């Protein structure tokens, strides 16, 4: 009797997350007041077998 | 079949003519093969402007 057996795994797995916030606020003696804020997220996951 | 002849293991009945070699082989293969794949991809982007 011969008894082979092969058994192979593989696994892979990546993440990616970005993050941006730019704030801008002219603030002026009571007068003029504006102020802006921007945000941005990007998350990414990717993962294979085999 | 007049000599009522039989095999010498005493399993069969042969007719005088025949004369049997007793080769008892047995053969056997079994040939498994599994394949799995799994790929996942996860996204997500998010924007805010105030």
């Amino acid at each position: 009797q011969e008894d082979h057996v092969r058994s192979s795994f593989l696994l892979d797995n990546q993440n990616s997350q970005n993050t941006v916030t730019a704030s801008a606020g002219i603030a002026f003696l009571n007068i003029v007041n504006f102020k802006v804020e921007t945000d941005y997220i990007s998350q990414t996951s990717l993962t294979k077998d085999y | 079949y007049t000599n009522c002849k039989t095999t010498e293991d005493g399993q069969y009945i042969i007719p005088d003519e025949v004369y049997t070699i007793p080769q008892k082989e047995s053969n056997l293969e079994m040939n498994s093969e599994v394949l799995e794949s799994w790929m996942n991809y996860q996204s997500t982007t998010s924007l805010s402007i105030n």
